[PDB]
């Protein structure tokens, strides 16, 4: 394991294998798309997620009044990953701390209480990357949230894997497709997007793109904080390669994501400490 | 002359960012707290409050200007 169970909690060893799919040797309805490229011009739009298709999905809510703020992801039984701008953004007087928030895990429907399915947790502490660049381009848009109490895994709640150098090198390549999930539909929406070459992403915006980001999608004619995941054809596990940062629907859209592997050292140091 | 390797060898004394903000000492308590969980190249000398590029930032040398996340700025240097 890359993390220490003493501080990371449980879940790493069995990360990325969904109880309702891989654990039952079943594939969801669209993961095949992550391997095929359509050139018929079909509109790429978000569709309803299957039940238990993204068990690491986390909803970040304002505690009171209750309001959905951003997406996030479960990486262990007590750590959650999200975008830093979802918590901190001085230009907007935004500075949410642990007691102003709560997370809802294992949900399928955005609008109703899912008895015996969803779990609600309070936060013990929030960690923002020291060099999250809100003054310029949202470089290093990443934050960690520690749960007050560990959450119990189930068919609906399970952690995603974080990539290692080898996994990142093999999967994060232009052309390969990844999956983004988020939330007018009432259930979690899904969309598969291809990673776009850095020079092409650069060409689409005035914002300075960095090595700590990557983009995906299609040229124009949100689910900020949520995960961009890819399934490994080598070990069958789902990995979170990115965090929705800025910019993932169908007019024409280039989404920009925090490059998770590039910031893994920081993640390790933070967790190895608290 | 032009500064190479995006300033990773810079030994200068520039201590102000491009936007005119004064740099904080790397040894200051607030700076060390911000640097604590980052990955710096021990080779880069964090002297006084001079601009440096310890993390290999593609944008170049920079320095802290306060003690909260994101409180840093790049310094105006001439790269090759």
């Amino acid at each position: 394991t890359f993390f220490n169970p003493r501080t990371f909690g449980s879940g790493e060893a069995d990360c990325g294998l969904r109880p309702l799919f891989e654990k039952k040797s079943l594939e969801d309805k669209t993961e095949r798309e992550l391997l095929e490229s359509y050139i018929d011009g079909r509109i790429v739009e978000g569709s309803d997620a299957e039940i238990g298709m993204s068990p690491w999905q986390v909803m970040l809510f304002r505690k009171s009044p209750q309001e959905l703020l951003c997406g996030a992801s479960l990486i262990s039984d007590r750590w959650v990953l999200t975008a830093a701008h979802c918590l901190l953004y001085p230009p907007w007087d935004k500075n949410f701390t642990e007691n102003d928030l709560l997370v809802r895990i294992g949900k399928h429907s955005r609008t109703r209480y899912e008895r015996n399915i969803e779990k609600i947790s309070m936060l013990e502490k929030i960690y923002i990357h020291p060099r999250y660049n809100w003054r310029e381009n949202l470089d290093r848009d990443i934050a960690l949230m520690k749960l007050k109490k560990p959450v119990a895994f189930s068919d609906y709640i399970h952690p995603v894997c974080l990539p290692d150098r080898e996994t990142a090198a093999s999967l994060l390549q232009a052309g390969y497709k990844g999956r983004v999930t988020g939330w007018q539909p009432s259930v979690l929406q899904v969309v598969n997007l291809p990673i776009v070459e850095r020079p092409v992403c650069k060409d689409s915006t005035r914002i300075r793109i960095t090595d700590n980001m990557f983009c995906a999608g299609y040229k124009p004619d949100g689910d900020a904080g949520g995960p961009f995941v890819m399934k490994s054809p080598f070990n069958n596990r789902w990995y979170q390669m990115g965090i929705v940062s800025w910019g993932c629907d169908r007019d024409g859209k280039y989404g920009f994501y925090t490059h998770v592997f590039r910031l893994k050292k920081w993640i390790q140091k933070v967790i190895d400490q608290f | 002359q032009c500064v190479p390797d995006r300033g990773q060898q810079y030994q200068g004394r520039l201590a102000v960012t491009t936007h005119g903000l004064p740099c904080l000492a790397w040894a200051s308590a607030q700076a060390k707290a911000l640097s604590k969980h980052q990955d710096f190249n021990s080779a880069v000398q964090l002297v006084e409050n001079f601009c440096r590029n310890p993390d290999g930032d593609e944008e170049g040398v920079w320095c802290y200007v306060a003690g909260k996340p994101g409180d840093f700025g790049y310094c105006d240097l001439n790269y090759c």
